[PDB]
């Protein structure tokens, strides 16, 4: 296959309009074949992308997702909790089965040297499951346990959803 | 999100905040789905910058037919200088997120922060809604890919060609979302120009990237075994416009633009024999 222009082939190679309602119908999607030649991939912005909705979910519930990223099949990420107590317990809440089954990731604290005194940033990392059906969903939240109290970063309240395929 | 009702409301010439803010996140996860470097099969249109002509853009689909009814490939631009960026971006994300595998939208050196801040997308934003949407727009727009090939026979982008561009597998290697930086690959990608009178590589009169001159643009159609380039970047009188004997092509779909010019706008249609023609909005 290889491109040629009208001119070459007889026909007019320009046809030009000159210029100076609604309509509704049903269509059978299997009809139109993809124009495309032919993975897991997250479903939400880095909530740092926009530092002052950040700063408003972080100050609101003390704990907010900060960044997060997959590499391979496996999500990455850190969390940010506001520092009102020294023993703390942040935890990732995560099912790859539309909530019928969840499991409880334990993040790590960070050096961190910068980033204030009022803040402390954990990191974690979560290994997928190699096969996961295609009607099935990926979610998780996090948890913050400190100083009595229990506080969640739940995206408000839809949690941070992972696509496949 | 109910994709049909937004798409009934743009068809009819008001919408919510939320309304966009949803085609912003879905259409970017689609994106991000999808290669950087799309790999596309004819039958296709193939349109270049609208810069927020709405109408102009609507009269482009009833002459090429409404999504699904053709294949459309865009060469980005869509956001600036008219008077109308909100509605352009919405109708045209709407439609990636209805048909994803027959619409497809690349990135246009105005689909980038620092130049769509000054030019007047920011300003729309700011006025008929709020920065917040204008930010959510940015995020969106670094995840659009950045070149096309059809049918292993015609390579598409925004601007033009790159004197780093050794090998597809630079422009794959590119990790979204990114902002375009001053200098290099993507930059070239979305800002060179041919000229006529340069020999080779030279600088560039808007002070950004380079030129390339005819023979830059044969070595590389026949390193890569590729018979046109199809990009769109700059105006031109008869909407397109032929260089390098045929070998480039540079398509302008938004009609008498800003009222500054009295230009037409034009689309190509290739078929499934790659066979090229174009369609011409030409205004009274
Ligand atoms: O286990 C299946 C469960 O999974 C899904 O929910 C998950 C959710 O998406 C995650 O985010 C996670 O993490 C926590 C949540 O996000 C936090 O916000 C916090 O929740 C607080 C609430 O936000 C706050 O409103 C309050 O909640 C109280 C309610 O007001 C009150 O109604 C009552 O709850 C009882 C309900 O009456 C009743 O519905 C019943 O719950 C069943 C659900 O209806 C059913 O759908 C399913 O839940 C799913 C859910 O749909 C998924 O989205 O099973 C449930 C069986 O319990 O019973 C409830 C009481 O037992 O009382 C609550 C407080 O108890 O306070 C809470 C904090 O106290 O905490 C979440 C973790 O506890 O949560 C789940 C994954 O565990």
């Amino acid at each position: 296959k290889r491109v040629v222009f009208a001119d070459s082939k007889g026909l007019s190679l320009t046809a030009i309009h000159v210029f100076s309602d609604l309509q509704f119908d049903l269509l059978d999607l299997n009809d139109i074949s993809s124009a495309l030649k032919h993975n897991l991939i997250l479903d939400f912005p880095q909530p740092s992308t926009d530092y002052l909705s950040f700063r408003s979910h972080f100050q609101k519930n003390f704990v907010c997702l900060e960044n997060c990223s997959l590499q391979e099949r496996t999500v990455t990420g850190t969390v940010k909790v506001k520092n009102v107590s020294f023993e703390k317990k942040v935890q990732i809440r995560i099912t790859f089965d539309s909530w019928k089954n969840y499991t409880d990731v334990d993040c790590v604290y960070m050096k961190n040297v910068y980033g204030g005194t009022d803040s402390d940033t954990f990191s974690f990392a979560i290994d997928l499951p190699p096969v996961i059906p295609t009607e099935q969903k990926i979610e998780f939240c996090i948890s913050y346990h400190a100083n009595g109290q229990v506080f969640w970063d739940n995206n408000d309240g839809q949690n941070y959803r992972i696509v496949h395929v | 999100l109910n994709l049909d009702s937004i798409i009934g409301r743009l068809l009819e010439v008001q919408l919510t905040e939320n309304e966009i803010r949803g085609l912003c996140l879905k259409s970017r996860e689609i994106f991000l789905s999808q290669p950087i470097l799309l790999e596309l099969e004819a039958p296709l249109k193939i349109c270049g910058d609208i810069h927020g002509q709405y109408y102009d853009l609507l009269r482009l689909f009833e002459y090429g037919g409404f999504p699904p009814e053709s294949n459309y490939l865009f060469l980005g631009d869509y956001v600036d200088r008219g008077k109308q960026s909100l509605e352009t971006i919405c109708l045209l994300l709407a439609y990636k997120i209805k048909y994803p595998e027959n619409f497809f939208l690349l990135r246009g050196n105005h689909e980038c922060a620092s130049i769509n801040r000054i030019y007047g997308f920011y300003d729309e934003c700011k006025r008929r809604y709020n920065i917040k949407l204008w930010k959510t727009f940015t995020d969106c727009f670094n995840c659009l890919p950045i070149a096309a090939i059809v049918d292993e026979k015609i390579f598409c982008c925004h601007g033009g060609l790159s004197p780093d561009l050794q090998s597809m597998e630079q422009i794959r290697r590119i990790m979204r979302p990114t902002d375009v930086p001053d200098q290099g690959l993507l930059c070239d990608l979305l800002w060179s120009d041919p000229d006529k009178d340069v020999q080779g590589w030279g600088e560039n009169d808007r002070g950004v990237s380079f030129t390339f001159g005819a023979e830059v643009v044969a070595k590389f159609l026949h390193k890569h075994d590729l018979d046109l380039i199809c990009r769109a970047h700059q105006v031109v009188e008869d909407g397109y416009e032929f260089f390098a004997k045929r070998q480039l092509v540079t398509l302008f779909s938004a009609p008498n633009y800003c009222g500054e010019f009295d230009n037409a706008g034009a689309m190509m249609s290739v078929d499934e024999t790659l066979m090229c023609s174009f369609q011409i909005l030409k205004p009274a």
